Parts: C-alpha cells; structure tokens; sequence
RNA sequence: GUCCGAACCCACUUCAGUUGAAAAUGGAGGGGAUGAGUUGUGGAUAGGGGUGAAAGGCCAAUCAAACACCGUGAUAGCUGG
RNA sequence: CAAGGGUUCCAGGGUCAAGUUUGUCUGCCCUGGGUGAGUCGGGUCCUAAGGCGAGGCCGACAGGCGUAGUCGAUGGGUAACCAGUUGAUAUUCUGGUACCGGCUUGUCACCGCAAGCUGCGGAGGGACGCAGUGAGGUAGCUCAUCCCCGGUGAUGGUUGUCCGGGGCUAAGUGUGUGGACUGUCUGGUAGGUAAAUCCGCUGGGCGUGAAGGUUGAGGCAUGAUGGGGAGCCCAUGGUUGUGGGUGAGUGAGUGAUCCUGUACUGUCGAGAAAAGCUUCGUGAGCGAGGUGGCGGGUCCGCCCGUACCCUAAACCGACACUGGUGGAUAGGUAGAGUAUACCGAGGCGAUCGAGUGAAUCGUGGUGAAGGAACUCGGCAAAAUGCCCCCGUAACUUUGGGAUAAGGGGGACCUGAGCUGUCGUGCACCCGUGCGGUGUGGUGGCGGUGAGGGGCGCAGAGUCCAGGGGGAAACGACUGUUUACCAAAAACACAGGUCCGUGCGAAGUCGUAAGACGAUGUAUACGGACUGACUCCUGCCCGGUGCUGGAA
RNA sequence: GUAGCGAAAUUCCUUGUCGGGUAAGUUCCGACCUGCACGAAUGGAGUAACGAUUUCCCUACUGUCUCCACCAUGAACUCGGUGAAAUUGCAUUACGAGUAAAGAUGCUCGUUACGCGCAGCAGGACGGAAAGACCCCGGGACCUUUACUAUAGUUUGGUAUU
C-alpha cells in the first residue's frame, strides 16, 4: 500500500512512502547481480544527450528473466518476492526445479509459494507464460514481446496490462497500456495477468531531495533563460516563450513518430487528449 | 588563496607526456615542431 | 533535506585594507552544519563548443564566444608621429 | 605522513650577493658526507571509472567506434614486533623473539580406464548502504595511607604519610572466558558454455529440544633469568659518559573516537569489480612408474621509495607573503564539548630596534543626566545569553508557533540517607583439577543529596553565552546563484497540467556506424509551462501555431 | 474581464479621501473605488511554518545622539639601520580687481612679502590614476525577427538500385 508520512518537517509534509509489505526478502539473490555504474546522461562522445540525469543512489542490476521461453516445461517456484531499484514493479525470484535460479517482473497477486510454469501447453493463470496463440482471448497479459523470440517489451512497469482483444489470421490485436491497439505475431510470447505494485503511482515524494536521490537532476525552466540557451530565453521581466512553444532545439510541438516506419501494423493510435 | 596550479606528476604526465603527444597526429607534429626549433625539452 | 552549536563549507552586515599581509583578504559578528552535505585521489565533456538548481554564469587571476600560432606588416574616410 | 618540492638534511670553512635592519648567524655560498627492507608504501598480484585496442564495423582523405584483449587506484589481496645505536638512517642497521614464499634434504604416511603437475573453467567465498541504542572489554586518564627513589625547606610551621618523582614491557605462541556460528545419514536430478563426487533444486530416515563441534573481544601463561626504568661509588670532565649502582612493578575509581562488530535493532533511497582463497571436475598439455601431504634441518628471497620540509620560511600563491593545502596522534583542571580559560607532551619569544603622555587615523575600555532626540535606515554598539524548576498568546496544515512571552533557583562550608562498583571474609550449588553462578559484606573509591549555615556590591561572580513582541509585502518550506560591487522577491523544489513517445521509441551527441535515453517499456521516458497546501481557474478558435481532412 | 483582489513590487494625477497609530506621519496599517495602465497555471485570492529578503510600530538597551571627555595600544613624532612609489615642460612657483580659449603662481594695474626648515589641514594647481564607460560620429561584436540572401536538418515527387 501507501504509508503517509506525518508532517514533523517541511518536504515530509503531504510526501508518502511504499509499506513494502509485498516484499518477503530484504536482499537480492547475489548470483543474479551486476554492476551498474551511472552514466551522467552522458553519450560515448562524453556529452550529455539526456538531461537531468545525475548522482543519486547507488543500484546493482538484476537479471530479469523477459525471454521465459528457454525453460518451457520446467515448473518454477516463486521463492522470493522483492525490490528493484531498476524498475517501479516489484520483482519475483523463482526457483526452476531443476537448479536454475531467475528473476522475472512480479505479476499481481503472485506471492511466495505460487508454481509458475512456461510453454504453450502452460496453465492460464498469472505468471505463466505462453504464445499468444495458445491464450484465450480477452485475457489480461502483461510483457508482451514485439517479434517472436526477442523478450519482452510491452507492459513491464508497475500496474501494467495488455488486453489481448483479437486474434484474426496470424496476427493477434492486443490493447496496449496507452490505449494503442496493435498487432503482434501469435507467436510473440505474453505473461498472464498485470503487473503489480500498481499503487505506486500515487506516492508523493514530497521533497527535492528524494528526487535528488532518486537520479534526477533540477530542471529549468526555457522561459527564465537567455535567449543563447534557449528559443523561450529573453525579455525584461517575465514573459512566456514570445513564441510558439519550442524545445531547447527549436522544434514545434506535434508529431514526432515516422509515418513511414513499417509499423503498419497500428490499428488506432493511442488518442491521449485530455 | 587556491591557485591555478595544482601539481600533479601523474596528471602531467597523462596530459603532456611523450606518449600522449606520440598519440595524435598533432602532438606528433608538435615534437616534430619543438625537434625543428632545437627545444632540449620535448614533452613533459 | 529537524533544532542549538564547533571542526568543515559558505559569505549577510560592518570596520579596516585600498602603492594591501592579500591581483578579493583581515578583525568583529553572520548562514548551513545527516544532507539537494563536504572533501581527497584518478577520470569524462573543448570553443559557435562544453557545462550551467540559469547570473550570459564558469571553462587556468579581464569569456555576449578561451588561449596559442599562422593568414598578417588584417583593415581604420580616424588619432598620433 | 600524503601530494608537491629536490639535497634544502649533517659536519666543517665563509660573510661579495640573498635575508625588508645587523649579523660572527642562516633554509644562503663552497667542500666533504649522509638515505641500507623477503614482511612498511608501490611493481612483480587483482580489477572500477576511464583509456587504448588484433581482427572488425563506420567514414571522400584525415579519422570515429568497438570485440577478443591490455592497461589503469583513489579500492581488494599479501608474511614483524619490541628495544638499542649515529653528526646526519632505521617496522630498513644491531640484539632478542617471529612469520611468509621458494630450493634442497633426513624421515613418516598415502595414491597409482586408472599418480600427480600445469592450464581451463563451474560453484562457494571475497562482497560491500544509512542511521541508532545497549552490553561486555581494553587503551588512556585520575587518585592512593600501598610499593620504590629522594627531600625536612633562605621567611611563621612542616618526622607523618608532609612534599616531589616513578609504579613498564611488543609481535608471535598456547589456553578458550564473554560473544558468535552450526542438526545428522543417505537418494534423485530438464540447471551451472566441457564435465563434476562440488553448487543449485528436490525426497526420505534419525534427531536433543541442545549438545556437541568450530571459532576467538578481552583475561591469563609464555615470549621475558631478557629488555626498559632514579640517585650513589677511589676516580672520569669539569655545560658531555663510561664499569659497578635498577629499586619498585600494586589497588581502586573513571573510561573511549578503539575491540567483540560486517554484531544487534530500525530503515528505504535498496547500497563496486576482479583476483588471491576453498572445493569440483576436465574443452590442454606435461608426465613417469613417479609423486602429493606432516612434524625436522639447510640455503635463496628481486626492482623502486626511504635524507629533509610538510595545518609550512622548503608545497600552490613573483616574496623567508596575516591566504590556500588531504590524512593520522591529540593529555589535565573548569566545561556538554575537539567551544573558551589556564596548563601537559613538546615547541616557541615571530626575521629592524630604542624612545616619546602632540594632533590625527586604526583597535580596544569606561562614562553623569537623558535614552534614537542620531541617521536614508537603531548602521555600529549595548542589552539578552548557561543549566534546573514553573509558566507560556494569536493563529494553525495539529506537527507547530515555542527557548513564545513572563517568573524562581544556582557558586561556598557542613551534611542525615540514597545510591554505582570493588573488597578480606559468613554461609552455600560445585560439574571442583571452572578462567564460576546466586544471598553476602566492618571498609575504600565515585555519583547524588533533604536540612542547616558563612561571606561579599555581586554566587551561570572570569572567558563563554538568543533581546523580545505586534503587523504588512514577496517566496510555501531546506536549498541554488552573478569566483572579484547584486544572495534576492531571482533559480530550484515537491505538487499540477499539456504535448510528444508502441520501442532500432520519441528526444539528443555524431557525416556515419554507434551511443545515451535504458540493460528502462506508457504508473515509463522526453519537452513545455505553472510551482507546498486550501478554494478555484471564467468568456473567445476570429489571427498565428499545432492536429486531422481533402470537394 | 467572470470569481476574487484593488492608491497594489501595478495608481500618472498623488502627500487621492476617510479612519488608526504620533505632539507632529510624503512612510505604515485598515478601508473606499475614480483599476492613467489588476485578474485567474507568464495562474487569481488566501494561507500555518520558514527567511542574514523588504517595510512600519512597541518595548528593552545603549556614546547613535544632546556633547563629548578620559585611559591603553599599532602607526603618526624623535634617534640609529635599511629604504621605495605614483608623478615630473620648466621654476627664485604670493594676493586682490581685471584681461585672455570667456574660471591666471607665470599677462595688466596695484597690494603685500627677510633666507631656510619641521609638524599638520586639504581651498587650488580645472591635482594624480584610467587615449570618458554618459552623448554624438565611424567601425565591430553578439542577440532578435513575418529584413535580405543562403544553408544543415525535415519533407514531396521523379529516376537508379529494381
Ligand atoms: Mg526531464
Ligand atoms: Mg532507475
Ligand atoms: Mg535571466
Ligand atoms: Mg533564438
Ligand atoms: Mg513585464
Ligand atoms: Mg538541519
Ligand atoms: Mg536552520
Ligand atoms: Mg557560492
Ligand atoms: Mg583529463
Ligand atoms: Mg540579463
Ligand atoms: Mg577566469
Ligand atoms: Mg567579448
Ligand atoms: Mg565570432
Ligand atoms: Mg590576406
Ligand atoms: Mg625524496
Ligand atoms: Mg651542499
Ligand atoms: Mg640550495
Ligand atoms: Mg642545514
Ligand atoms: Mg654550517
Ligand atoms: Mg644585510
Ligand atoms: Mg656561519
Ligand atoms: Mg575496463
Ligand atoms: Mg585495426
Ligand atoms: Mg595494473
Ligand atoms: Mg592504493
Ligand atoms: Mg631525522
Ligand atoms: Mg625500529
Ligand atoms: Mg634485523
Ligand atoms: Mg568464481
Ligand atoms: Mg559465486
Ligand atoms: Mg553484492
Ligand atoms: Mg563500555
Ligand atoms: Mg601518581
Ligand atoms: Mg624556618
Ligand atoms: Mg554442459
Ligand atoms: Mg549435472
Ligand atoms: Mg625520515
Ligand atoms: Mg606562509
Ligand atoms: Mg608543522
Ligand atoms: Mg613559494
Ligand atoms: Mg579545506
Ligand atoms: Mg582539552
Ligand atoms: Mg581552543
Ligand atoms: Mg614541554
Ligand atoms: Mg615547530
Ligand atoms: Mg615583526
Ligand atoms: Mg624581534
Ligand atoms: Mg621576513
Ligand atoms: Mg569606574
Ligand atoms: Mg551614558
Ligand atoms: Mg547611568
Ligand atoms: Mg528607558
Ligand atoms: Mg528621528
Ligand atoms: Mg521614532
Ligand atoms: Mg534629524
Ligand atoms: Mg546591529
Ligand atoms: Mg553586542
Ligand atoms: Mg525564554
Ligand atoms: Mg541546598
Ligand atoms: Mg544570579
Ligand atoms: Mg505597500
Ligand atoms: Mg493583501
Ligand atoms: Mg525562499
Ligand atoms: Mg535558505
Ligand atoms: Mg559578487
Ligand atoms: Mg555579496
Ligand atoms: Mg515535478
Ligand atoms: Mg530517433
Ligand atoms: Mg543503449
Ligand atoms: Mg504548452
Ligand atoms: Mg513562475
Ligand atoms: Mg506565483
Ligand atoms: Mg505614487
Ligand atoms: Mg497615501
Ligand atoms: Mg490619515
Ligand atoms: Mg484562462
Ligand atoms: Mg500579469
Ligand atoms: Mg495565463
Ligand atoms: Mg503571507
Ligand atoms: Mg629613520
Ligand atoms: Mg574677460
Ligand atoms: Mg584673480
Ligand atoms: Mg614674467
Ligand atoms: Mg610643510
Ligand atoms: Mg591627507
Ligand atoms: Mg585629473
Ligand atoms: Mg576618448
Ligand atoms: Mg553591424
Ligand atoms: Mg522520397
């Protein structure tokens, strides 16, 4: 759930934490561990190609498992459920009966004791994954593969789910979390079930300092610029951007996605608006 | 006050050493510059 | 990213200094002082470029485009000789 | 000590220059000398960030990136301590006592498609955050009637504990106290790049409900009949050290920033790598019927640094410059304190002086009566200030406001009882041969003290050390910023909304490959504006932009 | 031009008007609405806590002041040692009233004035320092845009690959 804070200082005022109360474990597996020093935003050119990246606390990497595909037939336990400070989901350790270890995203509802298991002949519950030829359809999936075989791409974070809503010919149309609908080959592998931690949205970090630890870095606004910096940049006072608004680069607001991508495979486009 | 130089016999070397201008092209023609001027100090 | 307060980091006021003890400090107070803290060692980003909690700030004691050398003995309807 | 410097170090000779003066002196000049490592810091070992990079990919050329690799500490690993000695070196030399790796050797025991050695990897291990409290210790420190060495005091007293001083020893080895860890015997096996008997995952049987085994804070024993530690001898030579002459080694109090301890507890922001190391095989070779292991004995153990300065007169500042410069040790009394005051260990008297009641400038001090009348402005200063007890407003987001405000006490002498700890002993479980557990103690030491009393102008008597309250504007807050005239109302912020992005994402650096985004996946990422919180955010799509459409 | 706010970090007139605070208040706080020229995420109105921010008031306190006096110190002063600097056309370098490139040590007419030092003060030497930074003129740089001309990028189709 959502533990809020009680306001004994300023920036602890309205801020709010997780409980962790899903967490059976307050250590990782040690095996499946890897270094992952920060970058900074920074290219190989040494430059900063992503702003607002910077400090923050130090994270180990852990090796999600999001192929699940090498070890169908073999059922897996759920041993663990734990943290990951890589991702905003939860992350569950499973123990494969035959020795092998891994980690995968946690789905919801999945505790400590659930028998996961992968292939197409695979059980429909949560957390067993399966063609999405062999899943009826209706059912909520979540880490979606694009193409057959290349892991899973689509509904990873907390609270995540694909709908799959068709499945005419060799395609299956699924709904995606921003509410594209879309076509992926019926063999592209899909986990059941949704993501879970999906409360976490709602915490209130409260304090610059959290978000300074978290790896990001103050971001200022064009308009309170000078216009070398920026195209908003300049004026005496305050003003807006004395212009359409534009990026740091110059570049109106609008479409950025390429029309001749071959993704021709978009059936209606996710229609955000507001 | 700090100053500008801070002295550091490992960062000189890295920056001004034989083998630092031996890696580029133009350090190359910057000892094949100090050779032609009669420098008895070509790198640091 | 609590409070008072040393080390430490800073620099609000005032006095002095202003051919200084010092090309930015000293005395007296002052702010932060478990944090978005501070610091050593090595490293990365380079000039129409970097970096910037954004002052056109900083990039080796004068940066609205560093420094060095070269074009070059630039050009000056201007001043001087 | 590090960095940095580089001979400045020591000895002798010197006084042109340097030294803000003089100088017989010197960090200066000249001559000579001085730095000793199997164990300390680096290499010979390992990797981080980052660099380079066989092939390769990308790029008119120049070049960019990067695989296999190879470097690269600020980190991991790795065997030694005490004392002594020089003018100058000392975990380096010397004495004593250790440890580590090789080579060889006496000796014991065991192997043997099937020894071993080396490569090659698997696994375990190394291996990791932050904050906090308590316990058991030890270093240190204090005191002492106890023990040793000395003194009987220029001036009233000072032969009883009155006065001063000292009350010490390492690494290593053994023991195993507190503390900590840990069931036992077999079976199977989609995994661990080749395999595994070493690991992982599972199944049984037995199993106290703890008992053994393993380890090792400190203590003890050894190391140590050794080493260190004052004043007294025919005489030393009279600013010096030699042979005797070393004497003591206890007890209590307090007590860490050190150890147990990477413990334990809490916690979200979720906290390197690789090698050494243990074991398991065998994707390589070597290798013979030779080897590996255990007490014992020989010899071998490399390269670089080592002087000296180092919160500085030797480094960065042009200076022998009131500046800057990372780490370690850091005692006593008062004190909460690493503040401040005075002292210790130790080191200094500062690199022009001598005078002189001029004005004047700087730096401090005091001040009648008044008390902001000063001034742009209470600028500057004064007042306040500490601990304990009492008491505390509007408003509030219930946390605050708050040390609000405003009141009382404090130091000294004496002191009933109340306590922490130890103690010779009274009994008592004793597994005694353990390094003990529980009631139990004339007394010592420490903490605290109701009550009574003394003195002064004054008892937080010194140094140290908030003035307080009321109201408005702005920003919610902590933070950030114009190095060197602006610290703010500016920036950031947590929160909000809009737009873009379906993943080779969008966006950005780049000619490109690539890369960051992100080993992330729409509860995500990027851009824009607004900026806690509360109530809200109205009308207009004409213009321009953006999105869609196409007669 | 809604809610809300309004002589406001916005109000020219303006010290608007009325009230409060003072003996006296161009500031301040509360209103009014006549908004030169507020206004709802360049957010509107509020807001506890916070602020070396800005503003006004009360109290305490004082050398801030009425109005200064005294004390000690580092300079200043004297002696011995050592020993600069900026600046400098000159020089045996007065004052008044004039005159003059219109503000005179230097010219005129007068007045005053023995030579040389030491400590002081700052009225002048249009004092020194810096080829004025304000203003104009010539040149430059950087910034902006529906200035011009280009161009990277983005995009349209044709053609080659096909
Ligand atoms: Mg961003
Ligand atoms: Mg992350
Ligand atoms: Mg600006
Ligand atoms: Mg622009
Ligand atoms: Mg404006
Ligand atoms: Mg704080
Ligand atoms: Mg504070
Ligand atoms: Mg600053
Ligand atoms: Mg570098
Ligand atoms: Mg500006
Ligand atoms: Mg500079
Ligand atoms: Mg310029
Ligand atoms: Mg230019
Ligand atoms: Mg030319
Ligand atoms: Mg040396
Ligand atoms: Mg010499
Ligand atoms: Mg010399
Ligand atoms: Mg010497
Ligand atoms: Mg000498
Ligand atoms: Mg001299
Ligand atoms: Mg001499
Ligand atoms: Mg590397
Ligand atoms: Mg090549
Ligand atoms: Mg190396
Ligand atoms: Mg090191
Ligand atoms: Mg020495
Ligand atoms: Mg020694
Ligand atoms: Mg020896
Ligand atoms: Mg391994
Ligand atoms: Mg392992
Ligand atoms: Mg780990
Ligand atoms: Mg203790
Ligand atoms: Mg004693
Ligand atoms: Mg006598
Ligand atoms: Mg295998
Ligand atoms: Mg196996
Ligand atoms: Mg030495
Ligand atoms: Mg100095
Ligand atoms: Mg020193
Ligand atoms: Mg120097
Ligand atoms: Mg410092
Ligand atoms: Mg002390
Ligand atoms: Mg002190
Ligand atoms: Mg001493
Ligand atoms: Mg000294
Ligand atoms: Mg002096
Ligand atoms: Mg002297
Ligand atoms: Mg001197
Ligand atoms: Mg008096
Ligand atoms: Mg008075
Ligand atoms: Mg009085
Ligand atoms: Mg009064
Ligand atoms: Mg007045
Ligand atoms: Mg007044
Ligand atoms: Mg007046
Ligand atoms: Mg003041
Ligand atoms: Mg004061
Ligand atoms: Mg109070
Ligand atoms: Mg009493
Ligand atoms: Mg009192
Ligand atoms: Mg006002
Ligand atoms: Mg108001
Ligand atoms: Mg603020
Ligand atoms: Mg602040
Ligand atoms: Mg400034
Ligand atoms: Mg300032
Ligand atoms: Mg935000
Ligand atoms: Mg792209
Ligand atoms: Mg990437
Ligand atoms: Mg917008
Ligand atoms: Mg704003
Ligand atoms: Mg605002
Ligand atoms: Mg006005
Ligand atoms: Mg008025
Ligand atoms: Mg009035
Ligand atoms: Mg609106
Ligand atoms: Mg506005
Ligand atoms: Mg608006
Ligand atoms: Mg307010
Ligand atoms: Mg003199
Ligand atoms: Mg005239
Ligand atoms: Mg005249
Ligand atoms: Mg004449
Ligand atoms: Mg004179
Ligand atoms: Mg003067
Ligand atoms: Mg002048
Ligand atoms: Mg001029
Ligand atoms: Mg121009
Ligand atoms: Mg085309």
């Amino acid at each position: 759930g959502i533990r809020k804070y009680k306001p004994t200082t300023p920036g602890r005022r309205g801020s709010s934490v997780s409980d962790f109360v899903e967490l059976t474990r307050s250590t990782p597996e040690k095996s499946l561990l890897v270094a992952k020093p920060k970058t900074g935003g920074r290219n190989n050119t040494g430059r900063i190609t992503t702003r607002h990246i910077g400090g923050g606390h130090k994270q180990a990497y852990r090796i999600i498992d999001f192929k699940r595909y090498d070890k169908d037939g073999v059922p897996a336990k759920v041993a663990h459920i734990e943290y990951d400070p890589n991702r905003t989901a939860r992350i569950a350790l499973l123990h494969y009966a035959d020795g092998e270890k891994r980690y995968i995203i946690a789905p919801d509802g999945v505790g400590q004791g659930t028998v996961v298991v992968s292939g197409p002949e695979a059980d429909i519950k949560p957390g067993n994954n399966l063609p999405l030829r062999n899943i009826p359809v209706g059912t909520t999936v979540h880490a979606v593969e694009l193409r057959p075989g290349g892991g899973a791409k689509m509904g990873r974070s907390a609270g995540a789910s694909v709908q799959l809503v068709a499945r005419e010919g060799k395609y299956a149309t699924v709904r995606l979390p921003s509410g594209e609908m879309r076509m992926v080959d019926i063999r592209c592998r899909a986990t059941i079930g949704e993501v879970g931690n999906a409360e976490q949205i709602n915490i209130n970090w409260g304090k610059a300092g959290r978000n300074r630890w978290k790896g990001i870095r103050p971001t200022v606004r064009g308009v309170v610029m000078n216009p070398i910096d920026h195209p908003h940049g300049g004026g005496e006072g305050r003003t807006s951007g004395g212009r359409h608004p534009v990026s740091p680069w110059g570049k109106p607001e609008g479409r950025t996605r390429n029309k001749k991508k071959a993704s021709s495979r978009l059936i209606v486009r996710r229609r955000k608006s507001g | 006050m700090k100053r500008t130089f801070q002295p550091s016999n490992r960062r000189r070397a890295r920056n001004h050493g034989f083998r630092s201008r031996m890696s580029t092209r133009a350090g190359r023609s910057i000892l094949a510059a100090r050779r032609r001027k009669g420098r008895v100090n070509l790198s640091a």
